[PDB]
DNA sequence: ATCAATATCCACCTGCAGATTCTACCAAAAGTGTATTTGGAAACTGCTCCATCAAAAGGCATGTTCAGCTGAATTCAGCTGAACATGCCTTTTGATGGAGCAGTTTCCAAATACACTTTTGGTAGAATCTGCAGGTGGATATTGAT
DNA sequence: ATCAATATCCACCTGCAGATTCTACCAAAAGTGTATTTGGAAACTGCTCCATCAAAAGGCATGTTCAGCTGAATTCAGCTGAACATGCCTTTTGATGGAGCAGTTTCCAAATACACTTTTGGTAGAATCTGCAGGTGGATATTGAT
């Protein structure tokens, strides 16, 4: 049977989401997320749609942009697998909790 | 009797502009050129953004603009990146870039 | 209302794949999406901090997009779409 | 009931001038809202600082050209000084 | 003239180590401080004020300024110490 | 008698008023705000000059020097989240080596 | 002229920041980056000087720049 | 007597971490500052403390570059800075 | 490892200026008393829009298999960059003086605020119009194996 | 080097959700008269800040030697990607109830506005006090070989 090789299938993959503009993450979960940390902030929290939606994009682009620079700390390694020691890195330079 | 946009010839509402400045409390005075002059330079602003915008809808073969071009148009031009380096344009995506290391050997 | 519990598991690892994907990633190694998770949660617990927090200063139960543009804002991060 | 303001009518005036044959979604209309009050804030506050860094109690035009300067980069710089003192001289000729 | 908060950080130095001295150079490093933490309250109050439409700032709008400003214990203890002040100055 | 006074506070509370109506802040001041404020800041000079003095000699100096207040923000996690993005001029630097760089 | 910032004090900085062993473009690329710098920061400084009808840049100048800059520094009068 | 390649190194390190002082001379670093600030405004003045504020402020820039970039040159298994990795420090610092 | 021989660092005590701290006097805040407005907390209620539910269907998450190629581990040479002795030169200290800015006031024309009245442009609605989303099949393009 | 298998590039069409246009109310410019500051022209003064200029004392440029680190090369276990069967849960789209915004008024606690009055904090001055900033023995640290 047919095989596509490992790593094509990725760059096809980063080629499609970096075309597109849709969020990543799935609506509900993350709206079940954010009613939880709110709630843990702060009882009986009702909010707005838009707001849910804020919070979405705003995290979708700071994970992606994160991303960007970790991946960036992975090539700088010599590698082409991101770590969580580039992702500390990346957050250290920074400067979120360096 | 004429609007002060007129009188200066700006598309860009030269009251509405002084009414913020006075209702922001950015001074307790504001000059009669102020509001001209900072309408003037958000109208430019403005024009070449929706200049650039339309320019990215159009290669898209697109007749309405969308925040998608928005966004290509704000990375693709080094100046207007700049000016908006740390803002995020909702539904705006990333620019098509691939590390050339990642591609195939 | 039924008890909210565990919901960082939601962002599933596809999805963080994705967010690599459109980040312009290759490969990932598996330590990676709870790293992820993490970090969104720290992002999101300050971001709904502020926001809250300015909800609550505004007396109103009620979050709007309008505080989440405003913690945003302060946070360095500023969105335009929402901004009303 | 409710009146909200926005630039709606003005980006597009201006987005008619620029591509005569071109449309604007809602959603890059509300970017584009976000953009000029994000830019007036910025514009505003330098100006406000600088007029309160030599005791002024006024923000003339010299304020917001010079927080112009210092806040928009190279040729966007130019060209925004231009069209303010343009619109500013011309506005002078009442 | 010129006016700074030399005499008052010195008074407060002699509350918490009155055996203490202080360089000109650190009270410049004070000042430069309390000036700053003066902007960002009073800057992020403003703002506040502004965002509810109200045309006056209150002691609520500084709390508020300093729960965001101010990280966890340094936001309680200034929040408490500012509760403080007040209930104080209003007692008389 | 004096505001300050009558809030049992060293910061000057009729000062802090004057500097906040005259700010471009907002048209009207409360009577409280002033006096909360001048509150707030002298609490976080205390705070300095008690950790910057306890840090002032760990290194027998008497008189604190921009030195003491660096290590007393930078040692101090809060203080040092508060003010990241600030220089404290000759100030220096915590004595911090990698591992890695270290022999053996 | 920029070449009045030499190797050791370019040397003494990265040893303040902990740096053990230094490669040789490194002292250019410093060079680099410091002229960037001031750059940018005499620049706004300028602005502000220029602003006020002044000849004699200040130290509130440079402080104002900084601060614009996100390089906050204390202990110059603000 | 002669100290092993590396180790007078660490003892610099020690050093100026535990001093204050500013690193690069006054004269160079004043002359260079006039030089900038002329192709910006012709004959332009300083006080004192402008230029003192002005190498405060890039002794303390460049002190913490160099930090951020000495992790990139750890993260890659190496212990000598490079041109490289200033650029990705700067590169993610936002400055690129 | 703990035997020596450089060098290095540290810790003790001795000592004044280059700074700190503590005082005799003053303009300008800061406080006080007396009226004058007003912002907005309180209250009531019209009205979005938020929470919640149902049901069903398909997108997509999850878990397993399997092996490709990645990252980690190791070896080794070549050359890059640290240590150091060496010698000149640009630094730093520092006395200066001539002056040119910057900071201060005194009148006062020009500009901006304030208050009321007229006018219209901007908004919210509804009526109207049309990109293009989300489907289709068809010719390329790319990738993989043989 | 050639021939499938599959993903991707487009052009086709077209009804509908979203954008555009049209039309009466009305908050907010705009116009006009009059009250209130404002920020630079003349005139001026005293901190700064330069510009030479004479000196030493340390810092740097420089050239030589080599320790060892960087980066190329090779090796291999195991991890992470690709494909798929399985089936769960997130969609989609509707329909509610009602919480709780947000528009409208309605008094008063609290702010502002001058008018005097009192205190303080800022300067230029005396009379303090402390860390450099050397010199010296002893313990560290480092590097080499009885
Ligand atoms: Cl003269
Ligand atoms: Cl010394
Ligand atoms: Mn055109
Ligand atoms: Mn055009
Ligand atoms: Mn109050
Ligand atoms: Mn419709
Ligand atoms: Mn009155
Ligand atoms: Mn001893």
């Amino acid at each position: 049977p047919h095989r596509y090789r490992p790593g094509t299938v990725a760059l096809r993959e980063i080629r499609r989401y970096q075309k597109s503009t849709e969020l990543l993450i799935r609506k509900l979960p993350f709206q079940r997320l954010v009613r939880e940390i709110a709630q843990d902030f702060k009882t009986d929290l009702r909010f707005q749609s838009s707001a849910v939606m804020a919070l979405q994009e705003a995290c979708e682009a700071y994970l992606v942009g994160l991303f960007e620079d970790t991946n960036l700390c992975a090539i700088h390694a010599k590698r082409v697998t991101i770590m969580p020691k580039d992702i500390q890195l990346a957050r250290r330079i920074r400067g979120e909790r360096a | 009797a004429k609007t002060r946009s007129s009188r200066a010839g700006l598309q860009f509402p030269v009251g509405r502009v002084h009414r913020l400045l006075r209702k922001g409390n950015y001074s307790e005075r504001v000059g009669a050129g102020a509001p001209v002059y900072l309408a003037a330079v958000l109208e430019y602003l403005t024009a070449e953004i929706l200049e650039l915008a339309g320019n990215a809808a159009r290669d898209n073969k697109k007749t309405r603009i969308i925040p998608r071009h928005l966004q290509l148009a704000i990375r693709n031009d080094e100046e207007l990146n700049k000016l908006l380096g740390r803002v995020t344009i909702a539904q705006g995506g990333v620019l098509p870039n691939i590390q050339a290391v990642l591609l195939p050997k | 209302r039924k008890v909210l519990r565990d919901n960082i598991q939601g962002i599933t690892k596809p999805a963080i794949r994705r967010l690599a994907r459109r980040g312009g990633v290759k490969r990932i190694s598996g330590l990676i999406y709870e790293e992820t998770r993490g970090v969104l949660k720290v992002f999101l617990e300050n971001v709904i901090r502020d926001a809250v927090t300015y909800t609550e200063h505004a007396k109103r139960k009620t979050v709007t997009a309008m505080d989440v543009v405003y913690a945003l804002k302060r946070q360095g991060r500023t969105l335009y779409g929402f901004g009303g | 009931r409710s009146r909200k303001e926005s630039y709606s009518i003005y980006v597009y005036k201006v987005l008619k001038q620029v591509h005569p044959d071109t449309g604007i979604s809602s959603k890059a209309m509300g970017i584009m809202n976000s953009f000029v009050n994000d830019i007036f804030e910025r514009i505003a506050g330098e100006a406000s600082r600088l007029a309160h860094y030599n005791k002024r109690s006024t923000i003339t035009s010299r304020e917001i050209q010079t927080a112009v300067r210092l806040l928009l980069p190279g040729e966007l710089a130019k060209h925004a000084v231009s069209e303010g003192t343009k619109a500013v001289t011309k506005y002078t000729s009442s």
